[PDB]
């Protein structure tokens, strides 16, 4: 659930901070925030994989893990420049 | 005599149109005004002002239309609580501390399904209106809010039309299960929110669908000893389980939000189904002695909450099933008071509808209802009525009495209870109430009466109504004027002369697309002494029928009551005049809302069906202030959480 936010976050550390929105042939405006669309449905996927001590497990009800925690501040420690 | 009264709405909104209606009688040298907003406490800063004229051909009646814009108070730091409604005239200055509010317009959030699944998209759209009930062009900042109470997410959109249509929310592959919240927001300058529910449900599907329709939806004195339960079980359309083993289990609930059940460990029944219906009974008195209870008094609204497993003897699958409570109920009936108001007239006959609605809200009618009454005149000397009993009518269960009362009454000690054949009388409904008497100096009434009360009024056609004083100064009564109200907002004012000596008179009043949903109307003259004078005042809340300003009907070509899986069929919508009309096909096996006009009437200030202790109760009650030389307002601006009904 966390590579469903992965190929969305690094076309949009390429078209932003390499400035390439001179490509689309549509608003390039309007198709940025259709990219931030799925930086943000992507936040939401492991919202429900996170216990009541803001800790993240790995299957659903599972135990806690300190190797998806780390996988899981390294993606959304990522999206922060571009999502807040 | 020379007064004035000057009408304002209770509480004015930030960023609406409010009227103001001045009334001024005994005068005859044509003259103006100017009714000004200023700010508090200074004085200083005005913020909007009117000017009026009250001539002769205007029947000495006029009305400026004042407005607190946004932009001119001081936000941040304090909102505005309080502003002046002051008037100036070569004849008058005076006043009035006036709370204001910013609680501005309506926000109706429609999401499409109420319950969703997993990767499902919720469509959400806003019909986004101001307080005069038009597109109200700002913008919304919807917030969604999982059962975490988390913001997950925080959208907004700009208004143009009045239909906010957002980006459709996209529940996750995994979420979290459980009831959601969807709240809109004006993002400036006003308090108005609105919110909207819905749910989200795993999906599972079953190897056939087990469903526990009960005998009835609550138990009281009739199914205390016995209660039929049919249990049936199906796998599609029409494919029936045909042999099935059940079991059941029982347990005593307190509410649906606590989830600790005590089960009974004794009335664990074992039956077998039969080509899907099994039909079982549950004696309930004898199966709660453990946990001991006793009694129908004890068990009262506790729940009552039935498991089943049916295990299918063919393939031995085992499908559950639960309903979540039913009721142990005392009495199977609720009374309530359907548009009575609780304030007597001396003289005059007093109305009351008293209501049964059965213990999950539905009009039961034939239903014999008693009504004993008491009179506590002045000198606390309490004389006995004759009692009374009705029937509770059908079609809206709505039972009707009318007590006839004696000139000195002061308060009425009515009890209203049901008489029904076949209960016991600690299992019949009762209820208590107590109606004051309206009091004046100088004891002098009004009683505004109703003509069709027991119908909607009609848009377009004509009000009656009958005007009775009862005053002992009737001859010194020179003008009845009346104001029409509707969701807060003064829409109409007037002046019928009274018939110099005909006892009692009736106004014709045209009733138009302003009070739509509802409206009020309080009619008052003044009697004038060698004292200072008084106004003396009474109100009725009207009924007006819901007929929309432009009346949009969809049709379905070609009409049929069946049609084809991948038919097409054209959509015939036709309006009155141009609008934006929004379009929802909802697969209606979700229900098991869109009522509107209940919650869009909220904006209606005052409560009851009218009347009032004094003369000032009776403006305040109808959602007014005003301003007078004859009497003061000197009314409470409190909380007050009235629960009053006055619909059926």
């Amino acid at each position: 659930e966390l590579m469903s936010v992965v190929p969305v976050f690094y076309v949009f550390h390429y078209l932003e901070t390499g400035n390439h929105w001179n490509i689309f042939h549509s608003d390039p405006l309007i198709e940025k925030q259709k990219l931030k669309k799925k930086l943000k449905e992507g936040m939401l996927s492991i919202m429900s994989y996170r216990n009541a001590d803001y800790s993240y497990s790995v299957w659903k009800g599972g135990s806690a893990s300190t190797w998806l925690t780390a996988f899981a501040l390294r993606v959304l420690g990522q999206v922060n420049k571009y999502v807040e | 005599e020379q007064t004035y009264v000057i009408s304002a709405p209770k509480i004015f909104r930030v960023g609406a149109s409010e009227n103001i209606v001045i009334q001024v009688y005994g005068y005859t040298e044509a003259f103006d005004a100017t009714i000004s907003i200023k700010s508090y406490p200074d004085k200083k800063f005005s913020y909007s002002s009117g000017h009026v004229h009250l001539s002769s051909e205007n029947k000495f009646q006029n009305s400026a239309i004042l407005t607190i814009q946004p932009k001119q108070l001081p936000g941040g730091q304090n909102p505005v609580s309080y502003v002046y409604l002051e008037v100036v005239s070569k004849h008058f200055s005076k006043s009035k501390r006036m709370p204001i509010t910013y609680d501005n317009g309506f926000l109706f959030i429609h999401t499409d399904k109420p319950v969703y699944t997993p990767d499902q998209s919720v469509k959400v759209r806003v019909y986004s209106l101001n307080d005069d009930l038009k597109p109200a062009k700002r913008e919304t900042v919807l917030t969604f809010i999982d059962p975490e109470g988390s913001e997950v997410d925080m959208v907004e959109e700009i208004d143009h039309i009045g239909i906010i249509s957002f980006p459709d929310f996209k529940i996750p592959s995994n979420p979290r299960y459980g009831m959601w919240t969807i709240k809109a927001k004006y993002k400036e300058d006003f308090s108005t929110t609105g919110t909207a529910y819905f749910e989200v449900k795993e999906y599972v599907l079953p190897h056939f669908s087990v469903s526990i329709e009960p005998e009835y939806n609550f138990i009281g004195y009739k199914n205390f000893k016995n209660f039929e339960i049919t249990i049936k079980a199906r796998y599609f359309y029409n494919k029936v389980v045909t042999e099935a083993d059940v079991y059941i289990t029982f347990g005593i609930r307190e509410d649906l939000k606590d989830d600790q059940k005590e089960m009974m460990q004794t009335a664990m029944q074992n039956t077998m189904l039969i080509n899907g219906i099994a039909q079982v009974t549950f004696d309930s008195e004898t199966a709660v002695k453990e946990l001991s209870y006793y009694s129908l008094e004890d068990l009262n609204n506790k729940y009552l909450y039935i498991a089943v497993t049916v295990i299918e003897s063919t393939g031995g699958f085992s499908e559950e099933a639960e309903i979540p409570g039913i009721k142990y109920v005392l009495s199977p009936y609720k009374l309530n008071l359907v548009a009575t108001p609780l304030f007597l007239k001396p003289g005059i006959p007093y109305p009351i509808k008293v209501q049964v609605k059965d213990s999950l809200d539905q009009l039961v009618g034939g239903v014999p209802v008693t009504l004993n009454a008491q009179t506590i005149d002045v000198n606390q000397e309490t004389s006995d009525l004759d009692p009374s009993k009705s029937v509770t009518r059908v079609d809206d269960g709505v039972a009707s009495f009318v007590l006839n009362l004696p000139s000195g009454v002061t308060v009425l000690e009515f009890n209203v209870k049901t008489d029904a054949p076949d209960l016991p009388e600690e299992n019949q409904a009762r209820e208590g109430y107590r109606a004051i008497a309206y009091s004046s100096l100088s004891q002098s009434y009004l009683y505004i009466d109703w003509t069709d009360n027991h119908k909607a009024l009609l848009v377009g056609e004509h009000l009656n109504i009958i005007v009775t004083p009862k005053s002992p100064y009737i001859d010194k009564i020179t003008h009845y004027n009346y104001l029409i109200l509707s969701k807060g907002k003064i829409i109409h004012f007037g002046t019928r002369e009274k018939f110099s000596d005909a006892s009692y008179q009736s106004i014709n009043i045209p009733v138009t697309q302003n009070m739509v949903p509802s409206s009020r109307l309080l009619v008052y003259y003044i009697v004038t002494g060698e004292q200072t004078a008084e106004l003396v005042s009474d109100s009725v809340w009207l009924n007006i029928e819901e007929k929309c300003g432009n009346q949009l009907q969809v049709h379905l070509s070609p009409d049929a009551d069946a049609y084809s899986p991948g038919q097409t069929v054209s959509l015939n919508m036709a309006t009155g005049m141009d609008s934006w009309v929004a379009l929802a096909a909802v697969d209606s096996a979700v229900y098991g809302l869109e009522r509107v006009f209940q919650f869009l009437e909220k904006s209606d200030l005052g409560c009851g069906a009218g009347g009032g202790l004094n003369n000032a109760n009776v403006f305040h009650l109808a959602g007014l202030t005003f301003l007078t030389n004859a009497n003061a307002d000197d009314s409470q601006e409190n909380d007050e959480p009235c629960k009053e009904i006055l619909r059926p």
